[PDB]
């Protein structure tokens, strides 16, 4: 599931840089209101460097 | 599109009863307004924007309105307590409806 | 932590906070109050936090 | 007309109509399948040949 690849970090993931699914994880994660926690750990794997 | 000089009047009427009015304008790219705020302020302040949030005017064609509501509401920055009051002078009952 | 920051107190009414914010600007721009920080918080203190 | 895996939003939304949607859309993964875990001489590997 989702949940189990966000909370594992044996292996990285990621996607094509400004693409409409970048945009969608971007606007979750930094979103403090969100009721599921698991996007605020997809974008801190996803915008390292 | 908007001329701001219609409210003119009206923030100048408000303004000597006391009430805390705040303008904005709304993008052409809500997703990149909306995400703008996330990425530039504290949750400090973060919490007294969704405050205000509670009770809004929207001054826009409908067009625009259904999306911008379908995203504020979609982003969680509203709940059941909110009030907001859209006016325009031309709404036909299809749009109501949406 | 939000919601909260550091400060000092003085009298009801007193005007002498007018005195306070460019001052501070000051003091942390030209990094005298992280000199003070520094000389109160040193890093290589008698152990690692 | 246009015809395409082409997915409402509300910013598209804004200046183009769409019909009612013929499917829903959905974010996943592609991950790389396991292998078995079982082998034959799974108890000899310790020692190299």
């Amino acid at each position: 599931s989702l949940q189990d690849l966000s909370k594992q970090t044996e292996i990285p993931y990621g996607t094509v840089l400004d693409s409409a699914v970048y945009e969608h994880v971007r606007m979750k994660g930094l979103n403090p209101f969100e009721r599921d926690s698991m996007y605020s750990q997809m974008w801190r794997m996803i915008n390292r460097s | 599109e908007y001329d701001i000089r219609g409210i003119q009047e009206f923030l100048d009427k408000v303004s000597q009863q006391g009430m805390d009015v705040a303008l904005q304008k709304v993008e052409n790219n809500i997703n990149k307004m909306i995400t703008t705020l996330f990425d530039t302020m504290r949750i400090e302040e973060l919490n007294r924007y969704r405050d205000t949030l509670r009770r809004a005017i929207l001054v826009m064609n409908p067009a625009t309105a259904k999306s911008f509501i379908t995203e504020v509401v979609e982003t969680n920055l509203v709940a059941f307590d909110c009030h907001w009051i859209i006016i325009n002078e031309e709404i036909n009952d299809v749009d109501v409806q949406e | 932590v939000a919601d909260r920051g550091y400060g000092i107190a003085l009298q009801h009414g007193s005007p002498y906070r007018d005195v306070f914010s460019q001052r501070i600007l000051e003091l942390q721009q030209n990094g005298d109050m992280d000199i003070l920080k520094h000389k109160w918080w040193p890093k290589n203190g008698q152990c690692d936090l | 007309i246009g015809i395409s895996a082409l997915t409402i939003t509300p910013d598209r939304e804004n200046v183009v109509d769409f019909t009612t949607r013929y499917m829903d859309y959905s974010v996943g993964v592609l991950l790389r399948r396991a292998e078995k875990t079982v082998d034959m001489f799974a108890c000899l590997a310790p020692f190299d040949l």
